[PDB]
């Protein structure tokens, strides 16, 4: 067959929420290991603790699951968004619109026209 | 035995149905003539809608509001709750 | 708008011929007409007063058919009804008809809309 | 409904008489046990011929 | 290009068949009854950077009204160039007539 | 609290000016609905805005009914972005990446289990039926003993 | 009984005397159609619906053949397909070849049914040619195009039969049978754009919408009409930014797909006179406005006025809805205002029946409850003008059944026959006292219908009780376990939902306190005498009319057809519209402004949603959340508190009842903005049958046209 | 950047037919896959 790439792995489903708990850390664990590796790559002009701080946002929006095949899901986007960026496939706009660098009142939505 | 000063309308909400008591349609059966002739100036709203849990809002002046449910409540009980609500 | 080529809706037709029509006047203003030539800009004839230079073409049977003249090149066939006392209009072309029976009528009108001959 | 046509034949290739009365609620038995029990539990049953 | 009967009247009636069966929607009408009563278009434009030039509306209209040219260098320096209103076809047909009735004559018995 | 407008919902690069702002959104701790939407990718934008489902009425201009056979879903129309003229050609230009969309289901039901799963506000109408009564070409001459009401012309 | 018939090889029931084409219905078998109408007489003259029947030498006309006992029917054999092929052939041999020019195109029946049915090519070339025939002026609103007929017979009935306007015929005869009118005169028919709808073809279109749209450009709507106080069933048909068309939808509870003329052809006044920014009035011209700076002015007039108790005043129109009414409930409640007034003459002083108990004011036994009426009391109202739909109802069940109307009020032209009693209460108290009070004492549902008219007289008060009391009196007949013969008429879409929420003038100590801040939520048929001079007036609504002008500020709001509104009809159905377009310039929804505007005045509405708003609506009266239904009033007998114990001694004046629609045609903003009403009242003022009166189109006196529609 | 269009995408199904074309089609099972039919008495 044709070789797989640098990063990629096998589509595998979680055994228990065990494998799942330590798998998500590991991911977790491999993305901010890498920061200091992205921005030398993207060329960022933040620091890396900034580009940690949206890993681990990214992290918390699926902190409130309790379903082993919704995580096996997110297991798997992470992992090829992970392989994506570590290969350099993905460019600098790429990793930039990933940064953003709604009213927050009713009154100001209205003010403003609908937000 | 009017009401007292204050009350700027009173918003019963009940069901047509017995699935919740006939005490809250029993009470407005009779209170609601007497409950109107001695002050005929307020509003005291009678809106059902298909189960409904019984309830009664008091509407005070500046807008503020007074629920109370009246489930499980009897003709009686039911009674003594409106009570409190316009006496004072 | 300071030439006549800017304003005039058609070099035939100075006023619009449409209830949502958008002056020529209204249209060629803005930044977008400021190093314009405006007798270079597309200004094709109305044809609304085109075809009512058109002569009414006058028969005696009731229906008439037209069919645009140019064989397949035209339009659908269809049949004009020529009994009221008025130039019978083709929905498609617009070519005027009138009957004969209302020869005298039509020739007593202070106007008309096609040149009865 | 393979089961059905293992069971009673096909309108080509019937299996057994199905005349008259009698036989169509044994028609509908070979429908019902397809529906009960499907093809697998069949050739349990029924064995290896 | 947008094109007229012998006597000067437009040949388009607004049906808005084109419009529908385009692949591209690259044409946009609205019409009215004329101030004499005639079923004609107030709009008619194509996005010309739209268009896929595959001839579809000309083959649907009832009366040959719509018509792709034998033309094809009309390259322009701006994208709102492109743009054709019911001015610029017109206009288009105004010019182009005599192929455009010579192409038809010749193509006709094959549609 | 009470199916309120929460300010704190994150924005993400599909927000605009026409965003609603969103009650709730999926997060995957719901009971017995996947959350579909959480994963889906599509924006919050779709968990901040209501749906309609029904049953497509037949038009009053024909009698053919093919069009009411099914339940479709489409994406209410919001106050602003829904549409605005273009002011070069008069084109009507649109911030509703919604608005040509639409999802056919074979019943009710489908597209409540839909919705759900997808996180989208929803409201479901019921069709209107028709009352049946018969109807007899001998009614058209019926006798009258008295005053004809009125005069049936055929 | 229902009884058993086999239609292509399925089993099907239904009751006997029925026509075999609605047993096809029920059975999923489609036959094809041009003459039946479910709503009309079978006429049986297209010959479509042609099937085969055993024991039968010849096809059957389905629509017209009524089931047998046991008969086996064909939908779908070699006689039908023959049949079908053969009728169609027939009806395209003259059909014009206009399917590029005609409005009918893309929501055709006959070209559906021609490509389904017929051949796929014409075998008609004759050099003979096809029939044609004259067009004709029927009034402003159907333009004809006649080569297009097929002969149905649709129109002729509806017109004689539903809308009772026997002015539209048949002349002729043979191939040379002609619909129109002979003479050439108006259609004088609130119901008249109906047959634009019903013509299977293009010959009866609409001259507002002729060329402008084509039907699959069109978004399809499901809304509500507002325009009259039966919430009709509506269709709204949207080209992006624009409404192009007014459809009826089915509704056999309420409108049963029939909309009157002004439901119909007053869309285009929705885009013609609309208030798209705030103004604020300086130096007696109106200037405009941001958002910010004229709620900032609002409030700064309402903090220098210190409005106590009543001074602040509220007048709601015919077109608010209930997410408004609700909100501003709340508002003026929190800024000490209990005075809530109604835009109707005598709607800013207690009302004569109540809202505690909600048959006092509503339509009790439904609008379907007139498919079973016998005797029907009319006091006060048009039902014409009022109801238009509703008053064809009333014919239908008078025209098939042995029902009795009389009416106490102004005599009227009708689409039925009544009894003219009087035109006071003397003669009402009279009229009960006398033959139809006896006629309505003896029949099986008896029905007593009051106007919204009564309730702006001077004697509203004593009308109101000598009804109930007549109501009480006969009981078990007027009040039983299934029948309410009380009912009470609304003309407006948003009064009933008014009293559904109490937004009601209490007491006469609330009517006499003079305000000084007014504002007027879509109010613009107020009267004079119900808004002081100096009083700062705030307007908000959708269009520039009698209220904006005259206001300090103008605050615009949504439309109908740009909102999702709750309505409340006259007999108590909840319906919601639906947002067809979105909103236009800078305006915002009313619920929003009126929410916008409790924070600048210091005291802010909890709700920030429309869903909290409706958890609000849904616990003042819970049947706001239940929608398209109608809720059973429990305590139906609680009513005489209110109608008759509260109106007992009043100042009866004698004075006759009115009539409270002068204009059909202009009722509300919207009507008084459409160019389409404006040329319906001028040709009906003079009586000019032509199509293009005040339209664009060539006459004789108009040899080069116009581009002006509506001038 | 969020997704705004110069003209709108003009869906144009609404105009799909109100009558059924293409009607139910023909069974072409052969009879070697269809149950037996009980022969009469
Ligand atoms: P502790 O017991 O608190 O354990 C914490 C965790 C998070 C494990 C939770 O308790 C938990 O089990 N929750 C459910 C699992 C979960 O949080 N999510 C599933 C893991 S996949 C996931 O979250 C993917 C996130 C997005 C992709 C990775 C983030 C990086 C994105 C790109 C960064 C920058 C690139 C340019
Ligand atoms: S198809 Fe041809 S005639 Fe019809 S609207 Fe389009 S261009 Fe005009
Ligand atoms: S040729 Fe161009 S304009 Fe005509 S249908 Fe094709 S894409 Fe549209
Ligand atoms: S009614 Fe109009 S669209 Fe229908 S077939 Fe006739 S001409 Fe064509
Ligand atoms: S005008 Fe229309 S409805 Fe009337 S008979 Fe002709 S086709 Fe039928
Ligand atoms: S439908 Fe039965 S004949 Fe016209
Ligand atoms: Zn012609």
């Amino acid at each position: 067959a044709v070789q797989p790439t640098k990063f990629a792995v096998t589509v595998r489903q979680s055994r228990n929420w065990a494998d799942a708990k330590q798998r998500v850390i590991a991911a977790y664990r491999a993305w901010i290991r890498a920061a200091p590796e992205i921005q030398t790559m993207y060329s960022i002009p933040f620091p890396v603790s900034h580009i940690r701080t949206r890993i681990r946002q990214e992290f918390e929006r699926h902190r409130y699951v309790n379903k082993l095949n919704v995580v096996d899901v997110l297991l798997q986007q992470s992992n090829a968004d992970f392989q994506e960026t570590m290969n350099f496939w993905r460019q600098q706009s790429h990793v930039m619109a990933f940064f953003k660098e709604l009213p927050s009142n009713f009154i100001t939505g209205f003010l403003e026209g609908r937000n | 035995y009017a009401f007292a000063k204050g009350v700027k309308e009173l918003r019963f909400l009940f069901c047509q149905t017995s699935q919740h008591s006939a005490e809250a349609r029993s009470f407005l059966n009779r209170a609601y003539p007497i409950m109107k002739k001695h002050n005929p100036t307020i509003p005291i709203l009678l809106r059902e809608a298909q189960g409904t849990i019984p309830r009664v809002y008091a509407r005070y002046e500046f807008g503020r509001e007074k629920m109370e449910s009246l489930e499980g409540l009897t003709d009686k009980q039911i009674e003594e709750t409106v009570a409190k609500l316009v006496k004072t | 708008g300071r030439p006549a080529s800017a304003v005039m809706q058609a070099p035939n037709r100075a006023e619009v011929w449409s209830r949502s029509q958008r002056p020529r006047s209204e249209a060629m203003a803005g930044p977008r007409f400021e190093q314009t030539d405006f007798d270079a800009q597309p200004r094709p004839w109305a044809a609304i007063e085109l075809i009512h230079k058109q002569p009414v073409r006058w028969t005696h049977d009731r229906i008439v058919a037209c069919d645009g003249g140019g064989g397949p090149h035209g339009h659908p066939k269809i049949y004009i009804n020529t009994d009221k006392p008025e130039i019978a209009t083709c929905n498609y072309c617009g070519l005027p008809f009138a009957n004969e029976h209302h020869r005298k009528y039509l020739e007593s009108l202070p106007q008309t809309s096609y040149p009865l001959n | 409904q393979q089961v059905a046509l293992l069971s009673v034949g096909s309108a080509a290739q019937p299996r057994v008489e199905l005349i008259g009365e009698e036989g169509t609620k044994a028609l509908v038995a070979a429908e019902e046990e397809g529906k009960e029990k499907g093809v697998a539990k069949y050739l349990e049953e029924k064995g290896a011929e | 290009a947008l094109r007229r009967y012998p006597s000067g009247e437009e040949r388009c009636i607004a049906c808005k068949l084109c419009e529908a069966v385009c692949p591209a929607q690259a044409i946009t009408i609205e019409a009215e009854e004329r101030a004499d009563g005639s079923r004609r278009t107030t709009r008619y434009d194509i996005d010309m950077t739209k268009c896929i030039y595959c001839g579809f509306c000309q083959e649907s209209c009832p009366v040959d009204a719509i018509v792709e040219s034998p033309n094809a260098e009309y390259a322009t320096e701006t994208r709102e160039e492109l743009l054709y209103n019911k001015e610029k076809l017109l206009a288009n047909g105004d010019k182009w007539e005599p192929e455009l009735a010579a192409a038809i004559r010749a193509d006709a018995p094959y549609r | 609290p009470r199916n309120a407008p929460d300010y704190n919902v994150p924005i993400d690069i599909a927000t605009s000016t026409f965003t609603p702002v969103p009650k709730n959104v999926q997060d995957g701790s719901e009971e017995n609905v996947v959350p579909a939407g959480l994963i889906s990718g599509a924006p919050m934008e779709l968990q901040a805005r209501t749906v309609r489902i029904y049953k497509p009425a037949k038009p009053a201009t024909q009698s053919g009914e093919k069009n009411t056979q099914l339940w479709r879903m489409d994406w209410d129309v919001l106050g602003k972005g829904h549409r605005w003229e273009n002011p070069l050609m008069g084109w009507q230009s649109s911030a509703d990446f919604m608005q040509g969309t639409h999802l056919t289901f074979k019943t009710k039901e489908d597209a409540i289990a839909f919705a759900e799963k997808q996180g989208y506000e929803y409201f479901v109408q019921e069709p209107n039926e028709r009352h049946f009564r018969p109807k007899a070409y001998a009614n058209n001459f019926l006798y009258s003993p008295g005053k004809l009401k009125h005069i049936r012309t055929k | 009984a229902e009884v058993e018939l086999t239609i292509d090889g399925k089993k099907v029931s239904i009751e006997a005397g029925s026509a075999l084409i609605q047993a096809c219905e029920k059975a999923g078998v489609v036959v094809p159609r041009y003459c039946y109408h479910e709503k009309l007489a079978i006429a049986g003259n297209c010959r479509m619906c042609l099937v085969e029947v055993e024991r039968s030498p010849k096809p059957v006309a389905s629509c017209a053949w009524p089931v047998q006992a046991g008969m086996v029917v064909k939908t779908n054999s070699p006689l039908t397909h023959k049949a079908r092929e053969g009728v169609m052939e027939f009806l395209l041999a003259n059909h014009p070849l206009d399917c590029p020019i005609c409005d009918q195109g893309g929501e055709c029946d006959l070209q559906d049914q021609s490509m389904r049915y017929g051949a796929d090519r014409g075998r008609f070339h004759e050099i003979g040619g096809k029939r044609a025939v004259e067009d004709k002026n029927i009034g402003p609103l159907i333009k004809t195009s006649m080569n297009r007929c097929i002969h149905c017979t649709r129109c002729v009935r509806f017109m004689n039969d539903i809308a009772g306007a026997p002015e539209l015929g048949s002349t002729g005869r043979g191939n040379d049978l002609q619909i129109g009118t002979y003479l050439e005169k108006n259609l004088d028919s609130e119901l008249s754009g109906n047959v634009i709808d019903l013509c299977p073809v293009g010959a009866l279109t609409s001259k507002p919408y002729a060329f402008r749209a084509r039907p699959w450009e069109l978004k399809r709507t499901e809304s509500i009409d507002v325009l009259d106080g039966l919430g009709s069933n509506i269709r709204v048909d949207s080209r992006g930014l624009e409404v192009m068309r007014i459809l009826p939808r089915l509704n056999d509870d309420v409108n049963e797909e029939w909309i009157n003329d002004k439901t119909r052809f007053a869309c285009d006044g929705l885009k013609t006179q609309r208030l798209t920014m705030p103004l604020v009035r300086r130096d007696g011209k109106f200037e405009p406005a941001t958002w910010e700076q004229a709620l900032t002015e609002i409030a700064h007039a309402y903090q220098t006025l210190a409005p106590k108790e009543n001074e602040f005043k509220v007048i709601a129109g015919q077109l608010v809805e209930v997410e408004s009414l609700v909100a501003m409930k709340d508002l003026a409640n929190r800024l000490g205002s209990e005075n809530l007034a109604l835009d109707f003459p005598g709607g800013s002083q207690p009302l004569a029946h109540g809202v505690d108990i909600r048959s006092n004011y509503l339509f009790n036994s439904k609008i379907w409850g007139i498919e079973e009426a016998d005797a029907i009391l009319l006091v006060g109202t048009n039902p014409r003008h009022e109801a238009a739909v509703l008053n064809a109802r009333i014919r239908k069940q008078w025209l098939r059944s042995d029902l009795e109307i009389a009416a106490v009020g102004q005599p009227w032209e009708s689409t039925f026959d009544y009894e003219h009693l009087g035109t006071d209460l003397a003669a009402l108290k009279n009229a009960l006292s006398g033959p139809f009070g006896e006629k309505l004492k003896k029949a099986k549902r008896p029905m007593i219908i009051v106007g919204s008219g009564v309730t702006e007289h001077p004697d509203a008060k004593a009308f109101y009780e000598t009804v109930w009391s007549f109501v009480e009196k006969n009981a078990s007949n007027f009040l039983t376990e299934e029948w309410c013969g009380y009912n009470v008429l609304q003309r407006a879409a948003s009064r009933a939902g008014a009293f559904e929420v109490g937004f009601v003038v209490p007491s006469p100590e609330v009517a006499a306190t003079k305000p000084k801040f007014v504002w007027l939520l879509g109010a613009d048929e107020f009267d004079p005498a119900d808004v002081p001079k100096d009083a700062f007036i705030v307007y908000q609504g959708h269009h520039g009319d009698r209220g904006a002008e005259i206001a300090d500020i103008v605050l615009p709001g949504a439309a109908y057809t740009e909102k999702a509104g709750t309505y409340v009809n006259t007999e108590g159905r909840v319906q919601m519209t639906r947002a067809a377009t979105g909103l236009p310039g800078a305006a915002r929804t009313d619920w929003k402004i009126i929410r916008a505007v409790s924070e600048f005045l210091g005291v802010p509405l909890p709700y920030d949603d429309v869903a909290q708003l409706r958890d609000r609506m849904a616990e003042i009266s819970p049947a706001l959340a239940a929608y398209d239904v109608v809720e059973p009033v429990a305590l139906r007998h609680l009513s005489k508190v209110q109608l008759v114990d509260q109106n007992k001694g009043a100042k009866v004046t004698g004075e006759p009842l009115k009539k409270v629609v002068e204009n059909f045609y202009f009722t509300d903003v919207i009507s008084r903005s459409s160019p389409t009403m404006a040329r319906c009242s001028a040709a009906k003022e003079t009586g000019d049958p032509r199509t293009n009166f005040m339209a664009p189109g060539m006459e004789e006196d108009r040899p080069m046209g116009q581009i002006a529609y509506g001038a | 950047e969020p997704l705004e269009l110069t003209q709108a995408f003009r869906n144009f199904e609404g105009g799909s037919s109100a009558w059924d074309q293409v009607g139910p089609g023909i069974d072409r099972t052969p009879d070697t896959f269809k149950l037996p039919t009980p022969k009469p008495e």
